[PDB]
């Protein structure tokens, strides 16, 4: 049983926690409690090859933002979120990248780019400009519901696969 | 250069670090020992997140400090003084202009700051993760209440807010899946007919099915206050482990109702019946990695009034031998192979609970409480470390849900099963042993003949699944 | 090679069994262990001059798993029957684990020892006669050991040995 570090990173309010919950216990978080750093385990086979997922849940809030280099430094991928009802927090996934790649020193650190929230209508974000900064980064994009469960086996097991061919 | 400190004399967490109140293992730190105010610093540290450290400290500290003085101390540890103006400083001052206070800033931003974001991240796992130590003590509530109701400033206001909701909300205190569960299925039993249900008329699938959701939600329910101190062996154990002991009677009730089942078939060819019935459910059991279910099952077969059973054990067909071999294989060498086989199945599964409980047990009992160091007594957070990795793999086995539909009916003849009745253990496990003694005497004796019990078809409906349209 | 000898551990919980084995198979002389660890419960060992491998079973803490017990005494050849001096109940339980090793086993003579396991400071309740008096009405030996000093702690699972090769 290979074990992968995950961190889970973007702005606050983007749904990191419920994406993270929804993945762990199948159940969809409607209250907003910020984070100040959580993590879970989770055992999972994923391509016929058992893994452990250790995953770390950080802090969106800016009054947390002097304190990312500590985590950075111990993940291996990265979940890069925003929400797609939310363009501050697309804008603010470029500072998570550029912060993220300082930190380990390397141009070619496992990421994820995910806009959350597609299950609501009214998106501000549009796939394609998404999509464009992801190519730009190298890097997939997957669209994910916490609420609904869309996507959200994929963009964490995506990162975990990128993890393992680096 | 390191930021300054305040002097240890007005604040006791910038002592520094010695073999005299901290030992680390041979990229963060793991500790070995410390003394309470050491571990508290680094359970709080400025320089790193710790959430390991915090579940392992807040999982298993009552052992060494007690809950009413882990919260004076982490209040303690919140009240950081601010350093005094510099010579830059006073020297702006005197001019009449504001000074940069770049000391102070720093001094806010990288360690003020981080200590009590961390700090109140303690008291939120606190409330959301152990929330017994305040269910249990209501002035201890109380205490948090007003502590975190009084955090002035708006750094940490955002999580003051929060924390002081989700206290209120623990006071007073839903599933979403991939797919659909599969069809419930049904046998000589018909749904609503509770008065006809048995081991051989509800279907071998469905019974494994409602057991495995039966046993899932017990398994689910163990907290770690049942587990650490070993509180669920000792004179208050009804008291501190009644998830635990339920789970745990569950499993013993259904392993003698199994046992009970095959002994009272006196006839052999119904017997057969009776046992291979039983290793089909086991196969469902495997199939949904339900492993309680598995050794439920084992834990039957190899008993005294079943295992000696030679004239029916011959009767049992090859495949089912080779499951039941295949499964009684997990348990040998100190459950070698089970072991591996939790550590490589897809989860949901039903882990057996013993090996934790001995593991904690021996883990609990084989290592000091202190260690003696320079003539101090460190608290020995090593030994809490293995308990606490024993308790989070528990809780890594509880997260996720079967998806299986629940029959209401099949899951409260479960429940109310009762094979001992109102006997108690010796009388009635000495009854069984006659039974099997009568049933299949010892040689030289002859087999008996016995008629018929069952006035319904004994042949399998099997395990695999059927699924209309 | 060498004989080993699977030996199983039975008796009432709560009242310090574990410390038995754990003593035994400890690094004598460091107060550590981890049980989760492959072969914390293997052991070579040299009794009357002849080398020997001790496989322990001691399932401290299931106890409550009761209709386990057949399960885990089938395994064994010997069996270390273990009660408090300061629990009378763990006392009166010995008469009950031995006969069910006995329906287990099929035999009438199972290699095995009784013993009494000094746990804590607290009043002994059981004197040493009357342990005595029990394992010679059984025909067994007596042993009694300490939980914290390793007092006759090799005596009980080398005397058990004994019962074994002169079965
Ligand atoms: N409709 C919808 N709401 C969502 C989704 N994900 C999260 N939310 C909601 O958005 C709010 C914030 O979610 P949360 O997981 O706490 O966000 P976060 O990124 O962890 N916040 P922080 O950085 O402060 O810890 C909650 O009310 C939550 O129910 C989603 O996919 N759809
Ligand atoms: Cl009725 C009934 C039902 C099941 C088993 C038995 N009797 C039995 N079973 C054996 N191996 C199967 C197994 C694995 C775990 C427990 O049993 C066995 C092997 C060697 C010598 C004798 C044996 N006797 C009787
Ligand atoms: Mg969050
Ligand atoms: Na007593």
């Amino acid at each position: 049983m290979t074990e992968y570090k995950l961190v889970v990173v973007g702005a606050g309010g983007v749904g990191k926690s419920a994406l993270t919950i929804q993945l762990i216990q199948n159940h969809f978080v409607d209250e907003y409690d910020p984070t100040i750093e959580d993590s879970y385990r989770k055992q999972v086979v994923i391509d016929g090859e058992t893994c452990l997922l250790d995953i770390l849940d950080t802090a969106g809030q800016e009054e947390a933002s002097a304190m990312r280099d500590q985590y950075m430094r111990t993940g291996e991928g990265f979940l890069c979120v925003f929400a797609i009802n939310n363009t501050k927090s697309f804008e603010d996934i470029h500072q998570y990248r550029e912060q993220i790649k300082r930190v380990k020193d390397s141009d070619d650190v496992p990421m994820v780019l995910v806009g959350n929230k597609c299950d609501l209508a009214a998106r501000t974000v549009e796939s394609r400009q998404a999509q464009d900064l992801a190519r730009s980064y190298g890097i997939p994009y997957i669209e994910t519901s916490a609420k609904t469960r869309q996507g959200v086996e994929d963009a964490f097991y995506t990162l975990v696969r990128e993890i393992r061919q680096h | 250069g390191q930021m300054r400190l305040p002097s240890a004399d007005v604040y006791r967490f910038a002592e520094p670090d010695s073999e005299e109140n901290i030992i680390f293992e041979e990229g963060i730190p793991i500790i070995k020992a410390g003394t309470v105010i050491k571990l508290i610093e680094r359970l709080t540290y400025h320089m790193y997140a710790d959430p390991n450290f915090v579940r392992t400290f807040l999982t298993t500290y009552r052992s060494f400090c007690k809950p009413q003085e882990l919260l004076s101390l982490i209040i303690e540890r919140f009240e950081i003084p601010e350093p005094e103006p510099t010579e830059a400083d006073r020297i702006a001052i005197e001019n009449g202009d504001q000074p940069l206070s770049a000391e102070l800033k720093r001094f806010r931003k990288e360690y003020i700051q981080p200590v009590q974001l961390r700090v109140l991240n303690v008291c939120r796992h606190w409330v959301e993760h152990h929330f017994y130590d305040f269910e249990r003590d209501a002035y201890l509530l109380q205490r948090m209440e007003e502590f975190i109701g009084t955090v002035r400033g708006k750094a940490m206001k955002k999580w003051v807010e929060s924390i002081t909701k989700i206290i209120q909300r623990k006071k007073i205190a839903n599933i979403t899946f991939q797919s659909s569960p599969p069809t419930v299925e049904w046998h000589i039993s018909r749904p609503g007919h509770i008065e006809t249900f048995d081991l051989l008329t509800l279907h071998p699938i469905e019974i494994a099915r409602q057991l495995t959701l039966l046993e899932s939600d017990l398994y689910r329910a163990v907290q770690p206050s049942e587990l650490v101190g070993s509180v669920w062996t000792k004179e208050d154990k009804e008291i501190n482990s009644p998830n635990l002991l339920k789970m745990i009677r569950h499993t013993t009730n259904l392993t003698l109702w199994f046992e009970k089942c095959i002994v009272e078939t006196e006839n052999l060819e119904e017997r057969v019946a009776v046992v291979s019935r039983i290793i089909e459910i086991l196969q469902v059991f495997q199939e949904l990695n339900n492993f309680n279910g598995v050794l439920e099952v084992v834990s039957a077969m190899n008993s005294s009034p079943v295992y000696r059973l030679d004239h029916t054990f011959e009767q049992i067909p090859s495949r089912q031998k080779k499951i039941l071999e295949e499964a009684h294989e997990l348990s040998e060498d100190h459950y070698k192979k089970y072991l591996a086989k939790l550590r490589s199945i897809n989860p949901p599964c039903v882990p057996f609970f013993g090996i934790y409980l001995t593991n904690i047990l021996k883990t609990e009992e084989g290592n000091p409480e202190v260690l003696k160091r320079h003539g101090k007594e460190l608290i020995n957070f090593s030994k809490r470390r293995k308990v606490a990795e024993i308790t989070g793999e528990i809780q890594q086995y509880q997260n996720q849900p079967y998806c299986l539909r629940v029959e209401s009916d099949i899951k409260r003849f479960f429940e109310n099963l009762n094979p001992m009745g109102n006997s108690m253990e010796k009388e009635f496990t000495d009854y069984l042993f006659n039974k099997s003694l009568e049933i299949e005497p010892r040689n030289p004796k002859p087999l008996p003949r016995f008629p018929k019990k069952y006035s319904y078809p004994l042949k399998s409906p099997g395990v695999r699944p059927s699924n209309p349209r």
